[PDB]
RNA sequence: CGCGGCACAUCCACCUUGUGGUGGGUGUGGGUAGGGGAGCGUCCCUCAUUCAGCGAAGCCACCGGGUGACCGGUGGUGGA
RNA sequence: AUGCCGUGGUGUAAAGCGUGGCAGUGAGACGGCGGGGGAUAAGCUCCGUACGUCGAAAGGGAAACAGCCCAGAUCGCCGGC
RNA sequence: GAGGAGGGUGGUGAUGGCGUGCCUUUUGAAGAAUGAGCCUGCGAGUCAGGGACAUGUCGCAAGGUUAACCCGUGUGGGGUA
């Protein structure tokens, strides 16, 4: 139902599709928890950048 | 109208020779080197502002780490207890009642000891 | 008066003088390298030594004929809507 | 002073009836014979100029 | 003495103190209250932070004084990359009154 | 902004240590700590707070056996050739305050604020130091927690 | 007008052979960057006016004159005379009661009798003809004192 | 991240619902070659007004100011 | 496996395409993986890599340090993570 | 106003940490690459053309516009090739 996604480190050295899909996800900077819902193509963002982000399931 | 470039090039000139007085050497004296201090003096400036917010916080927590180690807590401790027991002072001032105050510092101490779990394990 | 006067706000646009300090257009005025164009102008048919496409097209084909009747057409549309009555014209009416 | 036209790219380029030069497209004049019919009315007609060959075209036309 | 918070800063202030604080809404005159981490009476120190959150030292703004000209003059190397900008940040004065 | 380091603002303080059975790097450290004056809240880089600090029964200060044999003190002469080399074993039945005191230097900064502080530090060999005028505190090691 | 270097006298010398001296290789006493040397880029004869419209140019005019006479600065007048011999008594005396303001522009026309020879020598007040009037003028003046033929002819040639 | 102060871009509620401005939300503000935009200062001509032998420019010193180019004030020098 | 082409859905701010003005650039370096030539060599040379960084990027780590790792500086703070 | 306590600018600055000048050119320079001993003055993107292109602004409008020239003295009025 629900992920709290968190940047907890950069995209320097992120590929393209890693950084693409950080904006896709909706990350700007580093501390920054965005959420996302229903997870069928959440979850494949959330492999494609599994060293960036970190995820605590919000309510 | 031939300008006759003098004045407007006198301005910056005596800018950056009232900006460089005190200069050990060609530099509070000539304007080229005086410019090339500049430049690096005013890079140093920058550099020295944020190098001095990160430099004060290390010295108020050599300080910090002296007040506690008197009262036989190391900083990380009295850290995690002024953490736990959520006192919001800072470095700063915890440094400051730190000086003045051995009685409001120690008086902390023992609220980070009550604010300390059991061990190292958790 | 002459105290009351401007332009439109959109012309009298600030010449670009180029070689102005770095904060500007500084240094190298545009032409920034040390190649040919930084101090002097490749032509317009120069290509880099390869035919250029003025050379290596074929010229169009045909001749222009000296005597070419070249007239001048009116619209008989627009004729109508230059005389909406009308009733006389003549190519004097019309110039 | 008074600008010059390039010559031997206006005797080659024709601005149409509206703001498109039409190259000759003829790589058709002087060995026909091998070359099928097929690529000679690829090569029969008047090409309108692409892109990246117009900004310097028109300024031969000028 | 208490450890007043403003401004995302800490300050160690008794009564009558003055105080270069941030640039807080207001104008001379009208006091202003400003919450603290840590209150002391020298022996009797407060730190349960409900027992803070009650506690608020109050000051009147008076001033509204500038920070100095601080200088910036960024400049790289042969990049050749000069970029001056100057700075007055934004202050005010305050007493301390609690 | 501080309020303590000043003017005749810092405290003299002595420390006698005992560098009884002791080994070599946390005795230095100790009494470089004490030296420098980190042991004191009212620090700062700048002045030279610290305590005058006695360091005595240099001579038995414990070292590794295997490097009283092995562990050389090089000492270059500027003259081609003229490295002095030589073990803290003959270093130490020669000058075992000379050892000591090369180990508290260095492990103190390296600027003129470390002359200004070392010149607080003596070391003896025998019990029997004579700087006995003040009242030389005993200072002795102590971990301390966590 | 600055003598460009091929103007400059001389320096068609290179002193100084490219190399072997330790100085710089310089061509020509009259570079630029010696001194007596060429302008470069330097102020040349121009002759430089605009060839503006002859639609643009009466507009502005008429427009000029219609402001004038939107704020009721315009004094059409029969003669500025005392009616045969230049007077600037009473010429004076009628235009700084005439127009009570500062700058005149006064339109007599190619009469004599005391317009455009008496009413001279008044700072402020400048005379012209009713067809070399022009929008400078207008402008610069603040009130345009007319003569009855000038201002009639000028409407009859404008149309 | 906090707290302040500038700037830019998109967006709405708006004032005159495109010009140009109020409020906000979001994003953004390393930079070379280079591209765009906005600007400081020198001098000359006009219009307007204004200061000047009670002291113009130039110069020097101090005290201030602007986000930058730079600006103003004050005193000393000077003498248009 | 990847990558590539398409379509279908969700997300995303200028990203895209067309057409003009104005450029620059066309000496690249190292580093990761994949390969050539080298000798199972080079701080070698030449390629690939929606790989990175320097170029053109400062700050922290690397003793010192263009290319390594963390991180992309709008200014200020004697504040925090 | 004295020896002064609080305080403020201004010399200087014991002492600590940070820190590899400017330029040009370079993959790369603090560079043991170039150039500069210093100060003051001068030194580099201009202008001409009823030029070519694109654009901002302004006349007038299926038009726009005059060139040489003629009248006049402010650059104003004619001049339809």
């Amino acid at each position: 139902s629900q992920l709290k996604i968190t940047q907890v480190r950069s995209t320097i050295g992120a590929r393209w599709k890693q950084r693409e899909s950080l904006r896709t996800l909706g990350l700007r900077r580093i501390r920054h928890s965005v959420i996302r819902e229903d997870n069928a193509a959440t979850r494949g963002l959330i492999a494609v950048v599994r060293h960036l982000v970190e995820v605590e399931p919000a309510q | 109208a031939r300008v006759k470039r003098a004045v407007n090039a006198h301005k910056k000139r005596r800018s950056i020779l009232k900006a460089s007085r005190g200069y050990r050497g060609q530099r509070s004296r000539l304007y080229r080197k005086a410019k090339e201090q500049q430049l690096h003096s005013l890079n140093y400036a920058y550099r020295d502002r944020r190098a001095r917010k990160g430099e004060f916080r290390k010295l108020w927590i050599a300080r910090i780490n002296a007040a506690a180690r008197l009262n036989d807590i190391t900083y990380n401790r009295l850290i995690q207890g002024l953490k736990a027991a959520g006192v919001e002072v800072d470095r700063k001032n915890l440094a400051d009642i730190a000086i003045s105050d051995p009685a409001a510092f120690t008086a902390l101490v023992d609220v980070a000891r009550a604010a300390l779990p059991e061990d190292v394990n958790a | 008066k002459l105290h009351d006067l401007r332009p439109a706000r959109g012309s009298k646009i600030a010449r670009t003088r180029v070689g102005r300090g770095d904060g500007s257009k500084g240094k190298t005025a545009g032409r920034g390298t040390k190649g040919t164009r930084a101090r002097k102008q490749v032509p317009v048919t120069f290509e880099g030594g390869q035919m250029p496409i003025h050379m290596r097209l074929p010229k169009l084909k045909g001749f222009r004929n000296r005597f070419r009747t070249e007239y001048e057409i009116v619209n008989v549309g627009d004729i109508n809507r230059l005389f909406p009555q009308g009733g006389a014209v003549g190519v004097d009416d019309l110039v | 002073p008074k600008a010059k036209t390039h010559s031997g790219a206006s005797k080659r380029f024709r601005r149409t009836g509206t703001g498109k030069i039409v190259r000759q497209k003829a790589n058709r004049r002087h060995l026909l014979e091998h070359k099928p019919s097929t690529r000679t009315r690829r090569l029969d007609g008047r090409t309108v100029v692409a892109a990246n060959d117009t900004k310097r075209v028109t300024s031969l036309l000028n | 003495y208490a450890i007043v918070k403003t401004g995302g800063k800490q300050y160690k202030v008794a009564v009558g103190d003055v105080v270069k604080v941030e640039k807080l809404e207001s104008e001379q005159g009208e006091k202003v209250s400003l919450p603290v981490a840590l209150v002391v009476d020298g022996a009797t120190v407060t730190t349960d932070a409900k027992a803070l959150a009650k506690v608020a030292v109050t000051g009147e703004v008076l001033g509204h004084t500038k920070g100095p000209k601080i200088r910036i003059h960024k400049f790289k190397n042969k990049t050749g990359y000069h970029k001056r900008q100057g700075h007055r940040q934004q202050l005010t004065v305050l007493k301390v009154t609690g | 902004p501080t309020y303590a380091p000043k003017a005749g603002d810092t405290t003299r303080s002595w420390y006698v240590i005992d560098a009884t059975d002791v080994v070599l790097g946390r005795l230095a450290v100790a009494a470089a700590n004490l030296l420098r004056g980190k042991h004191k809240p009212t620090f700062a880089p700048n002045v030279d707070g610290g305590d005058f600090v006695i360091v005595i029964n240099a001579d038995k200060v414990a070292i590794s056996g295997d490097k009283l044999q092995h562990k050389m003190v090089y000492r270059h002469s500027g003259y081609p050739g003229g490295l002095h080399k030589r073990t803290i074993g003959e270093l130490m039945q020669r000058h075992p305050d000379r050892v000591v005191e090369k180990a508290i230097l260095g492990m103190l900064p390296k600027n003129r604020l470390s002359r200004q502080i070392q010149r607080k530090l003596r070391v003896y060999a025998g019990p029997e130091h004579p700087h006995s005028a003040q009242q030389p505190v005993p200072y002795e090691l102590k971990q301390v927690a966590q | 007008s600055t003598k460009t270097r091929g103007e400059v006298s001389g320096g068609g010398r290179k002193p100084y052979r490219q190399k072997g001296t330790g100085r710089a290789r310089q061509g020509s006493t009259r570079a630029p960057q010696f001194t007596g040397g060429g302008v470069v880029h330097g102020p040349k004869p121009r002759d430089y006016s605009q060839r503006t419209p002859k639609k643009m140019i009466a507009a502005a005019l008429r427009g000029a004159l219609s402001d004038r006479a939107r704020n009721g600065r315009i004094h059409a007048i029969t003669e500025l005379v005392e009616g045969q011999n230049p007077s600037t008594k009473s010429a004076r005396a009628f235009l700084a009661s005439l127009t009570e303001r500062k700058q005149v522009l006064v339109v007599i026309g190619r009469s004599d009798e005391a317009g455009a020879k008496s009413v001279r020598n008044l700072p402020g007040v400048h005379i012209l003809a009713p067809d070399q009037l022009n929008t400078y003028d207008v402008l610069r003046a603040d009130d345009v004192v007319f003569s009855v033929e000038a201002l009639n002819a000028y409407i009859a040639a404008n149309t």
